[PDB]
């Protein structure tokens, strides 16, 4: 077994992927969203928290 | 036969035309309902490349900066989902999705009735072209 | 010298920073000759090694086999590797349920003690027994000769005695407490919603002590009786796959099944069956005897003199619950912040006994 994880892209697409370093260990999280090449599948850059939508509608006033 | 020559001006000027879509040649070829485009090939942060739809939903923090240079790709980015704001390079944005519109002009009514009318469509006109004449008061 | 001596020895280290570091990257600069596999499950054996596996990610491709690994954890029910380009498997993963947020919630069983909305002995130890006799040993229901009864029910106002039951009974029974919310199961787009839960069972199989708690739910309770809806037809549809686990093959006696509703009202009676429901769990008003576990931890919170008598505020309470009765020194304690003092006279507190009776419904 070792050291390995599962990653779904957005494209309904899932691909499993070996222990990888581009990431650390308290970045990984159930639901986290990330980034990964257009072919080779490899995290490159991590989205932000929040998934889907935030608040759908706002009005921003300080 | 308006239309068989006016053609003849058209494919040529097509191309001028097509001149425009030089610009982007990627992915084959402003109201819009969501903001879409095929991999936003042309693009702190420099390139942004957003799309929202059933494949690659894409997110971005930052942003009011030039990468693109004016239009990109697919042509259409910007308000939709609300949420969503490109902004800096003239944006095709806050634009009617798809729905139902009824626009018509000129609908011309002349006087009905100015019996008990008198004074009151001069409150009508306080409504619409009060503001429309001296708006300094 | 020596002052070089000690920062060397932290230029060593920053090395070592400097250095592990890319090192993993490396690895995955050699790795663009394998692409990221998809994902994949035997189903139906087929010819000697290559079987019929449909890869989710996409529709149905059988791809070749590999001989690193053998035809012994090639069999159904499992997560395979398969290539993209040469469609081949390539190693044997483990099977995966996919632990999201709404599939193990993240927050199990609970940082808190016992009861703070309890009190009540009969009720809540009347729960405990259908709970941990199969924990230990299930030779009573042997004798008996009747299946473990998962029955539990519970109705009345939300959030009062009754919701945070979950997150402290069931917290020290020292068992797996897997949050299953009604609105992440929704799932507007394609709704998998029941096979999502499906899938969740396979830690019960797995890990024995496996609670399951349903918060709250009356989106499934309305049938419907004119059925004009429109995306709520989905949901008595998606209703019938949840009675399957409690009709078909599943048979366990250690996840238990807590259904909670505001109203009895036109909810499915199929899932009222005195099999599926058995103990109903009602919120009454009950004498000090039942609140006066709460008064404890209630009093405990709140630092004030030493000199109070609470036997008096009982009588004064009239539709108060587990949260009215925070509400009491939560007011009460709001007329003493421009006081300057933390102290709460007992009459200070009954004045806001009162004050929750006029807002009360």
């Amino acid at each position: 077994v070792g050291k390995a994880a599962v990653v779904k892209t957005s494209s309904r697409q899932t691909v499993f992927l070996p222990m990888v370093g581009l990431v650390d260990p308290d970045k990984l999280k159930p639901n986290d969203l990330v980034g990964v090449n257009k072919d080779s599948y490899l995290i490159l850059d991590t989205l932000p928290s929040e998934f889907d939508s935030r608040v759908k509608a706002m009005e921003v006033d300080e | 036969l308006k239309q068989t020559e006016n053609d003849l001006k058209d494919i040529e000027a097509r191309i001028k035309e097509k001149a425009g879509v030089k610009e982007s040649d990627t992915g084959l070829a402003h109201p819009l309902q969501v903001a879409r485009c095929t991999k936003i090939i042309k693009g702190e942060d420099a390139k942004y490349v957003i799309n929202l739809k059933q494949i690659a939903k894409f997110v971005v923090g930052l942003g009011e900066r030039v990468s693109p240079t004016d239009i990109e790709e697919g042509m259409r980015v910007g308000v939709d989902r609300s949420k969503y704001n490109i902004e800096l390079p003239l944006p095709p944005r806050i634009d009617p999705s798809v729905t139902m519109m009824t626009v018509e002009e000129k609908p011309d009514v002349t006087y009905s009735d100015v019996g008990g009318c008198k004074d009151q469509i001069e409150k009508l006109r306080e409504v619409v072209e009060l503001p429309l004449l001296s708006p300094e008061r | 010298h020596r002052r070089y001596d000690d920062q060397l020895k932290q230029r060593r280290q920053n090395i070592r920073d400097l250095e592990k570091l890319y090192d993993k990257t490396e690895n995955d600069i050699k790795a663009l000759q394998s692409i990221g596999q998809l994902i994949g499950e035997v189903m139906k054996e087929l010819s000697e090694e290559k079987y019929i596996v449909k890869a989710s990610s996409g529709p149905r491709y059988i791809v070749g086999v590999r001989n690193s690994v053998d035809r012994s954890k090639l069999k159904k029910g499992v997560r395979v590797t398969l290539d993209i380009t040469t469609l081949t498997i390539m190693r044997i993963l483990p099977r995966e349920t996919d632990p999201l947020v709404y599939n193990m919630t993240s927050f199990e069983q609970g940082e808190i003690t016992f009861d703070g909305i309890g009190g009540l002995t009969e009720q809540i130890r009347e729960l405990r027994e259908v709970i941990e006799l199969p924990l230990k040993n299930p030779e009573i229901f042997q004798r008996v000769g009747i299946k473990p009864p998962k029955g539990v029910l519970l109705y009345g106002p939300p959030g009062t005695g009754k919701t945070l039951l979950a997150k402290a009974v069931a917290a020290t029974i020292g068992a797996n407490f897997i949050f299953s919310p009604a609105s992440g199961i929704v799932d507007k787009y394609i709704g998998e919603s029941a096979r999502i839960i499906r899938e969740m069972f396979a830690y019960a199989k797995e890990h024995e002590p496996c609670i399951i708690f349903m918060d709250e739910v009356d989106a499934i309770g309305g049938r419907r009786f004119s059925e004009g809806t429109s995306a709520d037809r989905e949901i008595q549809r998606t209703l019938m796959e949840l009675l399957t686990q409690m009709d078909g093959f599943d048979n366990l006696g250690q996840t238990k099944i807590i259904m909670a509703t505001n109203r009895p009202d036109t909810l499915d009676p199929a899932l009222l069956r005195p099999g599926r429901l058995d103990r109903k769990v009602e919120i009454p008003l009950p004498n000090e005897a039942g609140r006066l576990e709460i008064f404890k931890i209630h009093t405990a919170k709140v630092k004030k003199t030493g000199e109070f008598d609470f036997e008096a505020a009982v009588k004064m309470s009239d539709g108060f619950n587990g949260a009215d009765i925070r509400n009491c020194a939560t007011e009460a304690g709001f007329f003493a912040i421009r006081d300057d003092r933390d102290h709460i006279n007992p009459d200070d507190l009954m004045k806001a006994v009162r004050k929750v009776a006029e807002v009360k419904k």
